[PDB]
DNA sequence: GATCGATCGATAAAGTTTTTTTT
DNA sequence: ATCGATCGATC
């Protein structure tokens, strides 16, 4: 159970002593699934001192509540803060000195790469008054 | 397999209809002349076995190498080295399912299509002889690759501590064919609900390349097989098409039998020519006498004088036709399209007049330009067609002025700028300002305001609409009679059959006797035309007095010297003469007093 | 190699014979080498083996030149290196081959390939229009042990001993040889060659119109590279060749070409179709034929043996098309030294004939044709990765226009680009931009040659004459001459011109182009201090008659009434302006003006 | 346009390159069937289904109706069963959508194979419905009107091409339309752009174009 | 010139003029090292390459290595000097280019102390020693046995400046 | 992204010579008045909203129209912006040609 | 059963002049 | 061409 934020593999004690680790097979049975949608939020109009780019960042809805966001309004949020990297997996191959922590995340247990730590944003219920 | 060689070196040197042994009788006729290849005939080819066709017709790869090896074997018995491989060449008539098998069962079997193809490539090289080194100890073996499943069909191995991929492609002895990429497109009329069309890839060899240009119909046997290209989801492959022989329709480079101008030269003996395509040309167009005389001589041309110094003489005409609506200056332009060599339809709005001439584009290899279309790059010998040259008003004009009168463009975009040759040949029918009214006012305001198109151009057509309430009737007699009974399919096979000519055989016709005569107006002739023109210009200026301005200048009197040379090529006479172009003026002078109505 | 090297031996004493006749040649040239440089207070190695020497006596020598090309130069090579020291070694780079003469049918023209001499000699002709960048290329470096004291020496092949096929060696600087020393090398000591990939066009003239034209591309070596511009009419020759690995490389290759043709080649000839050499007698004949007092009127009615009249027109091309010059002035901007003349007419009066056949007598000069296209004279930073990675600013027409002339048509029917293009290039000889790079003043002495058509039909008497095209006026106030060709109708002029297109459908040129090509490179006088009183009596007379006349003058006017008289001295061959010239220059702008 | 019916499937491959790699999955729709455009969307039990399949209980039946003696003077009066009017319009328009014969020939001139009506009426007559009503009872239609339509859109225009690919052939109405309906009544200043593009699909019939592309003539009766 | 340079003047010493442009900014460059362990304190010391170099293990030492515990290898400013940096290409004087072809580009480098004294738009002339170095990068599939060279200057003679 | 320009935010309490008035005016005649409107050199794109400096003399030499200026045509016909020279301009000079027997032949003999 | 050594496989690339409708 | 991971062999 409980597939983390990269963990496309579960891998671990099989029931007798048969190849762990060998392989998988991702049942569309079984496994139950949920919907979701990530979209961008911004900064309301009475807030901004002047025209300073005014910054932002992303959410993500879990439950029910896609579509109950209708873009382009006043909105509320619930509150819980999260982070997410993605850097190394199965598939495809993995300015400024943005990332520059990264190099202190380096040298876990697999392979040495350095791996980042981006802030970002999940919600659970939304409310949109006006 | 071995065995099945053995039966096929006993079969081609002895099969023969009665008593013409035909086989040797070429094989030997095509070891003479270079060119080292078989025509099968394939149909022709079952009198021996049903089942030795039909190991060929349910497999392949197999059959062709098996059968070249064969031949080239024979071939080097009929001789006592540099004794190359053969090609062969196939062909059949079952029939053409144009484009319509694509999955079901027509993967790797025999097939015969019919196309237009449109896009050429530059060659290319692929090897069929090699010498192959290893690196460890300086091994040395020779690998043969003659047909294929592209490539990849057997790789170099590992053979000869010793580590993997040893082996090298030196450059010493080998030898090479050649690949071609061109790209087939579908012929226009043959997949009707409302679809755009589609198109294939093939490639040939050496010896059965650079026998097409863009332009034509042609029909194609080959094989269906499937390459694997990996610079798209499931697992997935292209379609492409090995070809075998091109027995296409004639070239539409002037190499052809002799029976071809036998009877050619024994019609061009009559002296009736001149009369009697004006009616066998269009056999659908009531009469219209003057115009049809002119089109005759716009397909055929003049000549090309690069006389000794650097400039020349535009040696074509250009003519040019306006009138009302409803008669026939629109659906006379399809009929001049297929009796043409090469010709080009693109006749409508003028289609963004600088992509007609030339365009670049970026380009995926390497990110570059060159240069790739044009409607004027392939229209070369022929002829153009075009029309409405009223509500084009952008930059048509600009466009023709120097692809006319010169023929030597230069495009000055991103990369190169070459001067690429031009010997094209214009035609167009356009509108006046609706027709009836322009021609019950003041007789200009034809073109709203420029003369210096109507100056390029030299043969001018203008018809009307009168009402001749006896011959109209016969017209109306004229269209029922071809619109449904058909009887002309009947008519014009017993009235054609000894008397009228073809609508093919011109096609056949008019590619001969241009290529061959180079003509020559008559020298004492000169004081004719001379004598002509003087008043001319006196009948211009007679005109101007009356506060009539506007067009005529001296570019048509140097087209009517073209015109002269017209007929001189139909009649195929190197020398001119009087009763030649006498009526040749007849012509133009009914379109000199044109300017004054 | 004991068989593959007796034939090559009896080669070494056999063609000692074919350079009896250059064995002067080879060491004559290198003993000023050793006395230039040794007294300096310059050539490279080249040894043209004529194949007729060669023919002359020997077949199976000869036969292998053009069947199997591929083990028989360094045959030629190892023969002529032992032949240089044994000549010369006392004073204390392999003298390779040109190959030039004749070749039997080998004028293979690249629209058509070859099926039969793949890997052979080969004879090519056209025209280059890539010409891309210059790089140096080791061939052998030097490594060197600082403990113990001792040199080492290596090679490093590639794809440039042309005929070999050697097992490359990919690697850059080996370094810690079998021993303890960390290893140095003499640079200086090392050796290095360069090279450039130049793509060949088709000459668009004797390829039948069925296609476009192709190309393909030469590697080159040292001796011949910076010697060819962008636009000559090349003549190269030299081996085929096939490189790469393709068709069974590792996996997965499928209908992908793997053998790129390419040429390693020698001799690059320019043609033309700077080079005119001249003896004694033919440049003793000019000098003959500079003295008559009438040499100005025969050259004009000698130009373009079609066209009636136009005198004045016929004198002002031969007077532009020489050019005059231009004294640049020290830590001062130069004037206009080019001369740019313009031409209006009504339509159909051969006012486009002559433009075209000033570039057959163009002593390169190479025009365009003015297609509505922003490259008239810049870039605009195409590059092409220019062998992934490097930008490069790619000249469109004005690295050939220098020293030329060019000739555009329909000025008034175009866009607003060039409009503002021919602005800054007229009144500024150069040319500068950062597209998406760097500023660079690239340098341009060119001269334009125009053509235009009025608008309003036959309106050019009944209306203002200027206004009259209503182009901008900048360009017109930077041109001097605008002729408006006459078409008058006149029963005599008309019946004259009637036989004259009839006995065309059947004092020379190439010495017409040889007598400016000389002309070229003679003296300037510039001074006469009374040649110059008589021209400002001639000019301030008609600067009181200008608004009283047509056309208004400017004063920069008064610089062409200089440079018109300069290079009709210069027609004279002599080092002194006269009187006869301030009479031609006058009447030539009152038909201009009147 | 169309609308598909089929099954719904997933593919988690586990492998996406536009957002970051995450636990999601992509939607793949394979079908079973497929059908035409369809009209009115108002029906209970037909005209969505497109059966058009005449066997057995419909063409034993359609040779006595065709046996009768009034039948021109009866379908034509019964085709518009929403607007009474005069008689010739429906004898005209009636017959515009039955067409002729496209009568090809041997090597020469085509002939054309279409009937082309036009209307005039006043502003309040009933002329909008029945050009809308015919648009259903067709099998195929468009309804390019008044301002809005291109002087290209209507015939095929060339799409440019995406990061990597080639000039390619797009068309927009005439070529999907083999029956189509246009409004061309006073767009005045559109008049004088597109009427240069339209009378010459009937004129030289099968027309298209080459700009700045390949040449070639797609057809279109 | 710059448009004659090509030959054997690899590895020589050569001046030439041109005209300054793409004047980059001063970069610390390194040519010493040491690496800190946190446990023997052997600073360990190496030369610099070209501009990629890689860093070595921490049991290699004479101190904190061969024991069954290592001193973990980690770096230090401080105790390495470092040089300057400046990087600029040159064009040419648009009187001595020939009638064809476009003037050529070329790469320089300072070391020393003469940095800072340079300015777009200077019409000056360096003296320096010639070579050539390495890509290293994607060797096979390009870069056989090209060369790319730069010079490295030496000396500075500018001109031409109550 | 660096902060490139042209002459008004380097050419700070200076001469800024310009010629050829009709040219680029789309974006050039209302930045021209901008440093006579005092004090607004900026940046107002999307990036920044700072403000720099203006303290910089203008010599303006504007092209005429076709042919001679018509000195008995009216003014303002060849000129472009009225309103730079009613108030933002102080003076005015001018380049007329008259043709003159005594003055032209020195100058004459000024250029020969 | 654990550790070390050897062999095999996978990993690094780059853009910005012509042409369409539109205001 | 270099680095990392996996597999096999030896202690
Ligand atoms: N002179 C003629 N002889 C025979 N048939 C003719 C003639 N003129 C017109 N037609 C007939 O007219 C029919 C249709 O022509 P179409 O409708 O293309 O005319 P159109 O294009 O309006 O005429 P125009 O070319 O003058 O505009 C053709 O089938 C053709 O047979
Ligand atoms: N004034 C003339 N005298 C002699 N020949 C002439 C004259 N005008 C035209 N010609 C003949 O016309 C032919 C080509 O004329 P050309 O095409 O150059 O006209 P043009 O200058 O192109 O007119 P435009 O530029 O207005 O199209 C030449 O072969 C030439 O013999
Ligand atoms: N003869 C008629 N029979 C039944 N209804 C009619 C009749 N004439 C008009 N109507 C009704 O009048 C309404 C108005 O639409 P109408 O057909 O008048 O538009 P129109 O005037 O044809 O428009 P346009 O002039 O733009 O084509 C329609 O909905 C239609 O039902």
């Amino acid at each position: 159970v409980e597939q983390s934020f990269k963990y496309t593999e579960p891998t671990f004690c099989p029931n007798p002593s048969c190849e762990n680790r060998a392989f998988w097979t991702l049942n569309v049975t079984r496994s139950r699934f949920l919907d979701w949608q990530k979209v961008r939020i911004q900064e309301n109009a009475n807030e901004i001192p002047t025209g300073s780019m005014p910054r932002t960042l992303d959410v993500i809805l879990r439950g029910d509540s896609v579509e109950r966001a209708k873009p382009g309004d006043r909105c509320k949020f619930t509150g819980v803060e999260i982070v997410v990297p993605d850097v190394t997996q199965l598939g495809l191959p993995g300015k400024t000195t943005e990332g520059l922590n990264s190099g202190v995340t380096g040298l876990r247990s697999l392979g040495v790469r350095d791996l980042t730590y981006k802030i970002s944003f999940l919600a659970c219920h939304v409310i949109s008054i006006g | 397999n071995t065995e099945i060689i053995k039966s096929f070196k006993n079969f081609i040197l002895e099969f023969r209809l009665d008593s013409q042994f035909i086989y040797r009788d070429q094989l030997r006729n095509n070891i003479l002349v270079k060119n080292y290849s078989l025509t099968v005939n394939m149909e022709h080819l079952i009198g021996y076995n049903e089942d030795i066709y039909k190991k060929l017709s349910d497999e392949p790869s197999d059959i062709i190498p098996l059968f070249e090896t064969a031949i080239t074997q024979v071939a080097k018995r009929i001789s006592i080295n540099s004794l190359p491989t053969f090609q062969l060449i196939l062909n059949s008539n079952a029939n053409q399912i144009p484009l319509r098998d694509l999955d079901s069962e027509h993967v790797s079997k025999i097939v015969r299509l019919s196309g237009i193809i449109i896009s050429t490539s530059v060659l290319s090289s692929r090897a069929t002889y090699l010498s192959i080194m290893c690196r460890n100890c300086r091994h040395t073996t020779s690998i043969t690759i003659n047909n294929f499943n592209t490539g990849n069909t057997v790789s170099l191995p590992r053979s000869c501590n010793c580590g993997p991929d040893p082996y090298i492609i030196i450059h010493e002895s080998s030898k090479f064919i050649d690949q071609q990429f061109l790209k087939l497109q579908e012929i226009p009329e043959l997949v009707p609900v409302g679809e755009m069309p589609r198109n294939l890839t093939m490639t040939c060899d050496r010896y059965l390349t650079n026998k097409v240009i863009p332009g034509t119909r042609v029909t194609i046997v080959g094989i269906y097989s499937i390459y694997n290209s990996k610079n798209s989801g499931v697992a997935i492959r292209t379609p492409y098409i090995k070809i075998l022989g091109i027995q296409s329709d004639v070239e539409t480079v002037t190499m052809f039998t002799e029976e071809e101008e036998e009877e050619f030269l024994q019609l061009s003996r009559n002296p009736k020519l001149y009369e009697i395509l004006t009616n066998s040309i269009a056999p659908s167009i009531f009469g219209n006498e003057d115009i049809k005389k002119a089109i005759v001589c716009l397909l055929m041309g003049g000549s090309k004088k690069i006389l000794p110094d650097g400039m020349r003489l535009r040696g074509d005409i250009n003519v040019l036709l306006l009138g009302d609506p409803g008669t026939a200056k629109s659906q006379l332009l399809k009929f001049v399209e297929k009796v043409s060599p090469i010709a080009v339809y693109t006749s409508g709005k003028g289609s963004s007049a600088a992509g007609l001439t030339a365009s670049v584009q970026r380009d995926p290899m390497t990110r570059e330009f060159y240069l790739e279309g044009g409607a004027m790059v392939l229209a070369d010998g022929g002829v153009v067609c075009i029309d409405e040259f009223d509500k084009m008003r952008d930059e048509d004009r600009v466009a023709i002025h120097e692809a006319m009168e010169q023929q030597t463009i230069s495009i000055a975009k991103a990369g190169i700028t070459t001067v690429l040759n031009s010997r094209t040949s214009v035609l167009a029918a356009a509108n006046p300002i609706y027709g009836r009214y322009d021609d019950l006012k003041s007789p200009g305001d034809n073109i709203d305001f420029q003369t210096t198109i109507l100056s390029r151009f030299d043969m001018i057509f203008i018809v009307k609409d009168d009402h001749n309430e006896e011959r109209d009737i016969s017209i109306a007699n004229h269209v029922i009679n071809i619109h449904t009974g058909n009887a002309n399919a009947m008519q014009n096979q017993q009235e054609e059959n000894g008397s009228e000519i073809s609508i093919e055989k011109m096609k056949r016709y008019i590619t001969y006797c241009r290529l061959k005569c180079a003509p020559r107006l008559s020298p004492q002739a000169a004081e004719k035309l001379s004598s002509n023109f003087v008043t001319i210009r006196k009948q211009l200026l007679i005109n101007e007095l009356e506060s009539t301005e506007r067009p005529i200048t001296i570019r048509q009197l140097e087209a009517i010297i073209r015109i002269t040379e017209s007929l001189a090529k139909l009649e195929l006479s190197p020398i001119a003469q009087e009763r030649h172009v006498d009526e040749a003026i007849r012509l133009f002078q009914a379109s000199t007093m044109d300017a004054a109505s | 190699p004991d068989a593959v090297f007796g034939d090559r031996v009896r080669r070494f004493q056999e063609f000692l014979d074919t350079f009896t006749s250059y064995r002067d040649s080879v060491r004559s040239i290198q003993v000023y080498n050793s006395n230039n440089a040794a007294n300096y207070n310059i050539l490279p190695h080249r040894i043209i083996i004529s194949l007729d020497d060669l023919r002359e006596f020997d077949r199976s020598f000869w036969s292998g030149i053009l069947v199997e090309p591929a083990y028989f130069i360094p045959p030629a090579e190892k023969a002529l290196t032992d032949l240089a020291d044994s000549m010369d070694d006392v004073p204390h780079h392999p003298w390779k081959l040109s190959f030039k003469g004749s070749f039997g049918a080998h004028a293979l023209s690249p629209r058509t390939l070859t099926a039969q001499h793949l890997n052979k000699l080969v004879s090519v002709e056209g025209i280059v229009t890539k010409t891309s960048l210059v790089r140096p290329k080791l061939i052998r470096s030097v490594h060197y042990a600082a403990k113990t004291g001792r040199f080492h020496y290596r090679d490093y092949t590639d794809a440039t001993t042309t005929l070999t096929t050697r097992i490359p060696t990919p690697a850059i600087y080996p370094t810690e040889d079998t021993e303890g020393n960390k290893l140095t090398t003499e640079y200086g000591y090392s050796t290095f060659i360069d090279h450039q990939r130049i793509t060949v066009q088709e000459m668009p003239e004797m390829a039948p119109a069925g296609q476009l034209p192709r190309s393909i591309d030469v590697i080159l070596d040292d001796d011949l590279v910076d010697k060819t511009k962008p636009g000559d009419r090349v003549n190269v020759v030299g081996v085929f060749k096939s490189l790469g690995a393709g068709g069974m490389n590792q996996s997965n290759s499928n209908t992908l070409i793997g053998f790129k043709t390419l040429i390693l080649g020698n001799t690059v000839y320019p043609l033309h179709a700077a080079r005119q050499m001249l003896t004694d007698f033919d440049i003793r004949n000019i000098n003959k034929l500079s003295k008559k007092k009438d040499i100005f009127d025969i050259l004009s009615q000698s130009l373009a043996p079609s066209i009636y009249g136009h005198d004045h027109i016929k004198k002002a091309i031969l007077l532009m098309l020489m050019g005059g010059v231009e004294k640049n002035l020290e830590n001062g901007s130069h004037l206009r030294g080019d001369i740019n003349i313009l031409m209006v007419g009504d339509p159909s009066t051969a006012k486009s004939q002559l433009l075209r056949f000033v570039l057959n007598t163009a002593s390169l000069a190479i025009a365009t044709t003015g297609r509505g296209s922003s490259g008239v004279g810049l870039t605009a930073a195409v590059t092409t990765d220019r062998e992934t990675g490097e930008r490069r600013l790619e000249a469109g027409a004005m690295v050939l226009a220098d020293r030329g002339v060019v000739c555009i048509d329909e000025f008034d029917k175009m866009t607003d680009v060039d409009r503002v293009a021919i602005h800054e290039v007229m009144e500024q000889q150069t040319v500068t931009i950062a597209k998406a790079g760097i500023h660079t003043t690239l340098n341009a002495r060119c001269s334009v040659i125009a053509a235009a058509n009025p608008v309003f039909g036959q309106y050019d008497v009944n209306r203002d004459p200027h206004q009259n095209i209503a182009l901008p006026d900048s360009l017109l106030s930077r041109f001097d001459l605008l002729f408006v060709v006459t078409d008058d109708i006149n029963e005599i002029r008309d019946r004259s011109i009637s036989e004259h297109v009839l006995r065309t459908h059947r004092v020379t040129i190439p010495f017409l182009r040889k007598y400016v090509q000389y002309a070229k490179e003679r003296v300037i006088p510039q001074l006469t201090q009374e040649a110059i009183n008589v021209i400002v009596k001639n000019y301030t007379d008609l600067r009181n008659d200008d608004n009283t006349k047509k056309s208004p003058i400017t004063a920069r006017t008064l610089e062409t009434l200089i440079r018109l008289a300069t290079a009709h001295a210069k027609v004279r061959l002599s080092k002194t302006v006269n009187k006869v010239d301030a009479k031609v220059a006058a009447n030539l702008l009152r038909f201009a003006l009147l | 346009e169309v609308e598909v019916t089929g099954i719904y499937k997933n593919n988690y491959d586990g492998n996406l390159n536009a957002k970051n790699g995450f636990p999601v999955f992509a939607t793949i729709i394979e079908a079973n069937s497929i059908k035409r455009r369809e009209g009115n969307t108002a029906n209970e039990g037909e005209e969505g289904l497109d059966v058009f399949s005449w066997t057995e209980e419909e063409e034993r039946e359609f040779r006595k109706i065709s046996r009768d003696r009034g039948i021109i003077d009866k379908i034509i009066s019964s085709m518009a069963p929403s607007i009474y009017g005069h008689r010739d319009i429906k004898t005209a328009v009636a017959c515009s959508l039955f067409g002729g014969v496209p009568k090809n020939v041997n090597g020469k001139h085509s002939i054309r194979g279409d009937i082309n009506v036009l209307l005039l009426g006043d502003p309040g007559t009933a002329k909008s419905q029945i050009l809308k009503y015919v648009e259903k009872t067709a099998h195929r239609a468009v309804f390019a009107t008044g301002q809005g339509a291109s002087a290209v859109g209507l015939t095929a225009s060339v799409r440019k091409d995406p990061i990597t690919k080639e000039w390619t052939l797009e068309g927009g109405a005439l070529v999907l339309a083999d029956k189509g309906v246009c409004l061309i009544d006073e767009f005045d200043k559109m008049n004088d752009q597109d009427r240069t593009s339209i009378h010459e699909a009937m004129e030289q019939q099968s027309i298209s174009i080459s700009k700045a592309g390949i040449v070639t003539t797609l057809q279109a009766r | 010139s710059v448009r004659q340079i090509k030959g054997d003047f690899l590895g020589q010493l050569i001046t030439v003029r041109g005209i300054i442009t793409r004047v980059s900014d001063v970069k610390p460059a390194v040519e010493v090292i040491a690496y800190t362990c946190d446990q023997c304190g052997y600073e360990v010391f190496q030369e610099v390459n070209s501009r990629t170099f890689t860093p070595l293990s921490e049991c290699t030492s004479e101190e904190c290595s061969q024991n069954q515990t290592k001193g973990q290898l980690f770096m230090s400013t401080r105790a390495s000097k470092f040089s300057a940096f400046q990087e600029c290409k040159i064009q040419e004087l648009s009187q001595q280019v020939p009638v064809g072809h476009i003037p050529r580009s070329l790469n320089i480098h300072v070391n020393g102390t003469l940095v800072r004294s340079l300015s777009p738009g200077d019409i000056v002339d360096v003296t320096g020693i010639f070579l050539p170095a390495p890509y290293t990068g994607f060797k096979a599939l390009k870069a056989g046995l090209l060369t790319e060279t730069y010079l490295e200057a030496q000396f500075v003679r500018q001109h031409k400046k109550l | 992204m660096i902060l490139e320009g042209g002459a008004l935010v380097l050419a700070d309490n200076g001469i800024c010579c310009i010629d050829e008035f009709d040219k680029m005016d789309e974006s050039d005649r209302t930045a021209i008045h901008e440093v006579m409107e005092q004090q607004t050199i900026s940046i107002s794109k999307a990036g920044i909203n700072t403000t720099l400096n203006a303290r910089t003399s203008i010599l303006a030499a504007a092209n005429p129209l076709y042919g001679r200026y018509n000195p008995r045509l009216s003014p303002l016909d060849n000129i472009n912006l009225p309103a730079a020279l009613l108030s933002r301009f102080d003076i005015l000079f001018l380049m007329l040609d008259i043709p003159s027997r005594d003055d032209d032949e020195k100058l004459a003999e000024h250029v020969t």
